[PDB]
Formats: C-alpha cells, structure tokens, sequence
C-alpha cells in the first residue's frame, strides 16, 4: 500500500474509545455536549484511575483533568481517550489497567452523565447484565402437582360413589 | 328465558373459533380469508345447520339411528361421524395441554415469555430469543422443543406427555362428575369469554400502533383472494365450529321437544358463532398488529443506529422519517463507505412484518402471552385469560367426547360386557396414548397436519353426503311435509333451494378446485421452524407424512362407502 495515514500511531493500540448517544437516553431535556461536559469526563475517567489505583495496587496516584488525554472528537459524541502517566505523559497506561479502572467505577461515570451503560458505550468494555436467580426448581411442577392429585383425589370419590350406586 | 339465550351461547362459542379462527385468518392474508367466511356462513353455515337440526327433531334418534332409518346402505356415514370426532378427540385436548402449560407458567414474577436468557456471559441474550420474540422463543423452544425439520424427532418429552395426562384426567373427571348441573354452569360458562374478549379488546385498543393489525385484517387483498386453499379452510372451519358432520346437533336436536322452534335457533346458533370468532379474530389481529409495529420500529432503530456508529452522525439526527433521505445523502458523499456496508442495511416495511410477524399453530398463544407481557398485572389477566381458554377447550371435548361414546354408550353388546364407566376411561386412556405421538420434540408438525387434514375432507364429505340423502334420498318434498306436520310453517324456497342445489354444488365446486390446485402445483409444503435465521421456511412434506395424512383422510372419507359395499352385499 503507497501512502499514510494520519490516524495510526504506535501509541493508538493503548486508546479506549467513548461513544455517547445523549439525545437517546434522555430523549428531550438534553444537555449539549460542550467543552465544560468533556471536562467533566475527563475528571470522571481520572478519578476512576485513581479508585483503581488505590483500591488495587496501593499506590497514591495523583492524576488529573490533563492527564485523560482526548483526540477524534465527533458530532457523535465518539472520541478517543488515553491515560497517561501524571507528569511523564511519555509514559502511558497499558490499556487493560484502564479497562479494569473503567469496570470498577462505570457506574458512577454513567451517573455522572445521567447515562445507563447503553449510551455510554466504551467499545471494549462491555457490562454484564445480572444472573437471573431461580426458585428452588420452579413452580409449574408444583402446581401440575398439586393440580394432578387434586383430580386424581375427585376421580377416585366419583368411581367410589358410582360402585357404591351400581352396587 | 335467558337460559336458552346461554345455552345457544354456549353451544356457539368453542375453543375452535376462538383459536383456529385467528391463526387461518393470519395464514391466508387477513381479509382475503375474512370475505369468503361470511360468503360461506350465509350460503353453507345456516342453510346446512338447519337442515341437521330439522333431521335431528323429526328424527328423534340418535346419528347412527337416523342415518339407518333414512336408509339402510347409508347408515354407514353415521360410524363415519365418529371416526372423525376420535380423530379430534385424538389431538384437540392437546391444546387443553399447551394451556395447562401456560397455565403453569403464570406464577411468576418473572414471566418465562417476558424476559430472554442468558448467553452464558451474562452479558447478552440467546441469539435465538434476540433473533426471534421472547414469546416466540418460549413458545418453539421452551414449551415445545421443537426440531428444524419433521425428518429428525427425538424422544417423547415428558412435560408435554405429562400435560397431556393432567388434561386427560380433568376431561375423564368431568365426564363421570358433570351429566345434567350444565344448566348452572351455563350461567358462568358462556359469558366469561366475552368478558375476557373485551377487556383484550381494550388493552390492544390502548397499545400503540394497533390501528394497522385492523386494518389488514379487513383489507381483502385480490391478489390472494382467488387461492382455492383459503375457500377450503373457511368452509372446513366454519363446519368444525358449527359442528356439522360431527353428529352432536342431531344428537342434542333428538332431545328437544317436536314444536321446538329450529329455524330461529340455527340462525342464533349461526350468527353467534361468527360474531364471536370475528370478534375474537379483531382482538387477535390488533395485537398482531401491535406486534408487527413493534418489529418495523424496531428495524428501523437497528438500521439508523447502525448508520450513525458507521458514519458519525448526530444521536437525533436520523429518525424513521428521514431515513432514505440521508441514505441518498451519505451514497452521494461517499460511495465506498456506504457500499462496505450495503447489504448489511435491511428493507424492512409493515406489509413484510404484517405478513410474517407471527404465524404457525401457536398464533393466539404467542400473541395473547406477547399481549399479556404489555399488561400491569401481567398474572392476573394471564391467569383469567388461560383459565377462559382451558374452560372453553374442555367445554368442546366434554362435547366432543359425548358425541363419540353416545354410539358405544347406545351399544347392547358393549354395555353388556364391560361397566358403562370404564368404557369412557378405557376411551381416555386410548387417545392419551394416540397422542402422546404429539409430545415428541416434532410432534408439533404432526399437529399442524391432524389439525388442517384430519378435518378438512372428512367433514365436507359427510356433509355432502348427508344434504344429497335429506334432498334427493328421503326426498324434500316428504321431509318439508313432515316438517309441518311437526311444527307448522313450511320451510321457506330459500332453504329448500339451498338444499336442493347450492349447497352441494359449492362443496364439489370447492373440492374439484382444490383437488385441482393440488395436482397443479405439487409442492404441498409446512412451516418449520429456523433457529439461525430466527423464523419460520417452507419445506417440502416427506413421503412418510403424506401417506399417514392420506391414510387419515381416506379412513374417514371410505368409512361410508364401505359399510354401503357390506350392506349391498348383505341385501344380495
Ligand atoms: C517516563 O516514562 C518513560 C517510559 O515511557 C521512562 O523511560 C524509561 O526509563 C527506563 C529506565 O531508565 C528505561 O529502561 C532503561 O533502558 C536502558 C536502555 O538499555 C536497554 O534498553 C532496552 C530496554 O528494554 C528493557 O526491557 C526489556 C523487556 O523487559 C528487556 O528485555 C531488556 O533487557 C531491558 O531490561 C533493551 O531493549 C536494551 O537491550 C540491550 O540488550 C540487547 C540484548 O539483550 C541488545 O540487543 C540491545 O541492542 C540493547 O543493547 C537494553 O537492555 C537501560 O540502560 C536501563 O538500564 C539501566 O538503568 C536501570 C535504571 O534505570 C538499572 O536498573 C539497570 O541496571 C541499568 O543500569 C533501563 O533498562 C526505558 O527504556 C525508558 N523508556 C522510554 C520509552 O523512555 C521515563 O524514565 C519516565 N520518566 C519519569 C520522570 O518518570
Ligand atoms: C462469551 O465468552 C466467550 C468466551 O470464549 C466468547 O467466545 C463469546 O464471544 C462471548 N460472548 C459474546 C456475546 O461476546
Ligand atoms: C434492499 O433493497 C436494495 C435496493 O435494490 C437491494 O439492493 C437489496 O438487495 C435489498 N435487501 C437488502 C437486505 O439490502
Ligand atoms: C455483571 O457481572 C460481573 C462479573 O461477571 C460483575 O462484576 C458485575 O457486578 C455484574 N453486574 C451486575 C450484576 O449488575
């Protein structure tokens, strides 16, 4: 292939991608997403990083606003973020720790947002829905139980009473 | 009094036009099906039932009597009627079974139609209850399991077999328990499907996009108006909901006074009977209708949510009402693009949906659970609406049933063996054990082929044969005066006219063009179900099935003509 793209870059296989879908979630009484929202997110994802970091690896971590680095910003509200080390932006955070921190603390980035895990989608992160806990077995067995012998109880008084009549 | 009102009621209003009626309604276009249905009720449905009641009064014997007192090489069409209602007894009370199921399944929080499963992950759903509704997916796979096609079918599933079971004890119960308390069952019996009917009625009234299931139900499209196959399911159906060939009206006809009025109770009989199952068939339709809105809606948000993540548009930007347009718009910016992802888009439009939202056997048990599902207190009215369902089921079999073990019951030999008790056990017994062939994991196919052939030819025969005995055997000369000796008031020209020649002559124009269409098209093919794609294909009949619905039918239509052979031979 001739040619080059400006899009890749050896430090984009560390990039978590944010699409956000306002107008879906909320519908009406929607919120644009301006500079002061995307600094809101940003504070977000930093201090999630810093509940994981604490949180798991016992190290005190003072990231910040500028440290959640942002590229690809779109009408869609689809862009590219990237969390790099405090004051050492030439070191970046592997991407699985983000993707851990980002598991960890979702929940209050989505109320953060007022979004709930289906407008906030993290392409790469995907969230688990819930075991659907089951009774002991179920209750159509224990019904058709209770529903069979109830019968099987009325047959048997009903032949009864008709042997005792032929009788 | 009101009593006779409920009864007639009663006698008109069956599981048969409440369930069958909406799914034949479904399978041939709606209104395409709906026209000849009211053509086939005032040309075939009264004229043939007061005809079955008249012979029935003056007869005053039961239907193997009559038949052999209008003429001895004829008496054979009587056991004919029975050998088709065993044919029902055979596989009807299966219904009682899958409602008994649903049934089952109505006490719980979380519905086993509402929610879909799991993957595994926990983190998605089934691909066959995303492809497919949850009530689809309960339906074909967790209450039927059933094979993509008919050639693979494994073991005798034991819930099913045990539904079955429990619905055969319940009909033996009622059998030996309920003989003459009909009459006070009749004040509660007759009048709670209307109630239920209604309140379905206003909660699919009260669902977005309602309108559109009502008004395809009531398009009578041309197209597929002049199929032959929908002719033959309205008149087989209007015969089985009215219960003609049977034998179950001459029966209970023998029974009424001589000066009992007939006319004006077939007419009752007739015009509720089809009042109930097009009102039955509007509340079905309207949440079918609901359904397949609910499916375009749904297309659509998959197809503009997959435009906007491959193109980067705004969250609001597209919506159903411009969709086409910024298709046009984003081909023109740039072809490469969109044509990556071109055949991934699907053309998705109501009359599509509207025609394959929801189809098979199951059409009122899918659309009522789905209906059901969109409720407040969603096990009540599944409760109320089931319950309504198995009482009007157990209605027709205790019918059905009586009808078939009056002819034993009328039986010297037999009686004077066996206990006349133990006859109706051994009779249960018998068809639990015929149809438990049902409960197989494709059992339900064997169902669609007893429920569209085991029916179809038999009934139009005995009721060909038994017009052509009444018009021209006995003679409708010596039966009108008969009728006036009974009761006064000669039967008016209308009705001598279509017993005479309307009535036979449609039944034979009718089954020469089906016959015909048959012979033409040789392609006789049945719905299966299809995982991977999430719906419902046609597939060719095998070998082996169309001889058994061959062999069932011929049983039936030769049941008559061989006893005419014996007694022809008897005589000489
Ligand atoms: C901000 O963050 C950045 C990171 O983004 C950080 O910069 C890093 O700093 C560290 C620490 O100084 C650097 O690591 C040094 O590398 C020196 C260069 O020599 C080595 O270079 C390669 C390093 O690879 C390491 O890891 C691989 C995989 O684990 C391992 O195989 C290597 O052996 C090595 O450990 C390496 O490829 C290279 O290989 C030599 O040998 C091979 C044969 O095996 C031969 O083929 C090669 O040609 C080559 O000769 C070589 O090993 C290295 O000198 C240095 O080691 C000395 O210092 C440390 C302490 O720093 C001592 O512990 C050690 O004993 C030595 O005295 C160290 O390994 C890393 O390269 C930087 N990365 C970048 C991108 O800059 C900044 O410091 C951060 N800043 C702040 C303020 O936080
Ligand atoms: C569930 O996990 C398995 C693990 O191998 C994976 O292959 C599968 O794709 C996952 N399901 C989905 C829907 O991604
Ligand atoms: C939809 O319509 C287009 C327009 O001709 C056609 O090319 C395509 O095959 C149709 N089906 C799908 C699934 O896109
Ligand atoms: C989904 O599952 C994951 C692990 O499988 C768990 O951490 C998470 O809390 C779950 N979310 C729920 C139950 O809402």
């Amino acid at each position: 292939f001739v040619g080059w793209s400006t899009d890749w870059s050896p430090y984009a296989d560390q990039s978590i991608k944010v699409r956000i879908s306002l107008k879906s979630a909320l519908g009406d009484k929607a919120y644009e997403w301006n500079d002061n929202e995307m600094y809101l997110f940003r504070s977000s994802v930093a201090y999630a990083m810093r509940q994981y970091f604490l949180k798991v690896k016992n190290q005190m971590i003072l990231f910040g606003e500028e440290d959640v680095r942002v590229a690809n910003l779109k009408p869609r509200i689809s862009f590219n973020f990237f969390v790099t080390a405090p004051k050492n932006v030439s070191d970046i955070i592997p991407r699985t720790e983000v993707e851990k921190a980002i598991r960890m603390s979702r929940s209050r980035i989505n109320d953060a947002f007022r979004l709930n895990d289906n407008s906030l989608e993290f392409l790469g992160i995907q969230p688990t829905l819930g075991p659907p806990n089951q009774p002991p077995v179920s209750i159509w067995l224990i019904v058709f139980g209770v529903v069979m012998g109830v019968i099987v109880v009325g047959i048997v008084i009903l032949i009864f009473t008709g042997i005792r009549d032929r009788k | 009094s009101l009593q006779f009102v409920f009864a007639c009621i009663s006698y008109a209003v069956g599981l048969g036009n409440v369930w069958r009626f909406p799914y034949l309604c479904q399978m041939y276009g709606g209104g395409s099906f709906l026209v000849p249905y009211i053509i086939m009720l005032i040309v075939e449905g009264m004229p043939l039932l007061y005809l079955e009641l008249a012979v029935g009064q003056r007869m005053r014997q039961g239907s193997i009597g009559a038949w052999r007192t209008i003429s001895p090489y004829l008496s054979g069409v009587g056991v004919a009627s029975v050998v088709v209602s065993f044919f029902l007894s055979m596989y009807y009370n299966v219904i009682n079974a899958w409602a008994f199921w649903y049934l089952f399944h109505s006490f719980q929080d979380p519905l086993p139609w509402s929610v879909c499963p799991l993957n595994g992950n926990h983190t998605g759903y089934d691909e066959e209850c995303e492809k497919a509704s949850s009530t689809q997916y309960f339906w074909y796979r967790k209450t039927l399991n059933i094979s993509p096609s008919l050639q693979e079918n494994g073991g005798v599933q034991w819930e099913p077999a045990l539904c079955l079971l429990l619905a055969w004890l319940v009909v033996y119960l009622c059998i030996l328990r309920g003989t003459e308390s009909t009459g006070k069952v009749v004040y509660f019996t007759a009048s709670l499907p209307y109630c239920v009917l209604i309140i379905y009625l206003i909660r699919g009234l009260t669902l977005h996009g309602a309108t559109n299931g009502l008004m395809y139900m009531f398009t009578p499209k041309i197209e597929q108006l002049a199929n032959p196959k929908a002719w033959i399911n309205a008149a087989t159906q209007i015969f089985f909901s009215l219960g003609l060939g049977f034998g179950s009206l001459i029966a209970f006809a023998s029974y009424n006074e001589p000066s009992n009025n007939c006319q004006k109770h077939a007419i009752i009989v007739s015009l509720i009977n089809s009042f109930t199952s097009i009102f039955a068939s509007i509340v079905t339709f309207s949440i079918y209708g609901f359904k397949a809105t609910f499916n375009y809606e749904n297309c659509l948000k998959k197809v503009s949510l997959l435009l906007t993540n491959t193109f980067d548009l705004e969250d609001g930007f597209l919506t159903a009402s411009n969709l086409e347009q910024v298709k046009g718009y984003l081909a023109s910016a740039y072809p490469s693009k969109y044509s990556e992802m071109f055949p991934q888009i699907k053309n998705c439009s109501l009359e599509s949906e509207l025609d394959t939202a929801v189809q098979g056997t199951g059409l009122a048990f899918i659309v009522y659970t789905e209906a059901i599902k969109n409720m407040e207190v969603s096990q009540l009215w599944s409760v109320l609406y089931f319950f309504m369902l198995l009482m009007l089921g157990i209605g027709s079999m205790l019918g059905n049933t009586a009808a078939i073990l009056t002819p034993l019951t009328d039986s010297k030999i037999i009686s004077s063996h066996l206990p006349k008790e133990a006859i109706s056990g051994l009779v249960c017994l018998v068809n639990c054990a015929i149809g438990m062939v049902f409960t197989m994991e494709a059992g339900n196919y064997w169902f669609d082929i007893f429920n569209d052939y085991a029916a179809t030819l038999s009934l139009l025969l005995i009721v060909l044969v038994e017009t052509i005995a009444v018009c021209y055997v006995y003679g409708l000369r010596r039966f009108e005066s008969d009728l006036k000796a009974m009761t006064g008031r000669a039967v008016s020209w209308y009705w001598k006219v279509m017993w005479a020649g309307v009535s036979p002559l449609l039944i034979v124009s009718l089954f020469v063009f089906y016959l015909s269409d048959y012979i033409l098209t040789g392609t006789l093919k049945y719905q299966a179900w299809d995982a991977s794609q999430g719906q419902l294909v046609t597939k060719d009949y095998p070998a082996y099935a169309l001889a058994v619905i061959g062999l069932l039918v011929a049983s039936s239509t030769m049941c008559i003509p061989l006893a005419a052979l014996g007694t022809f031979v008897q005589r000489r």
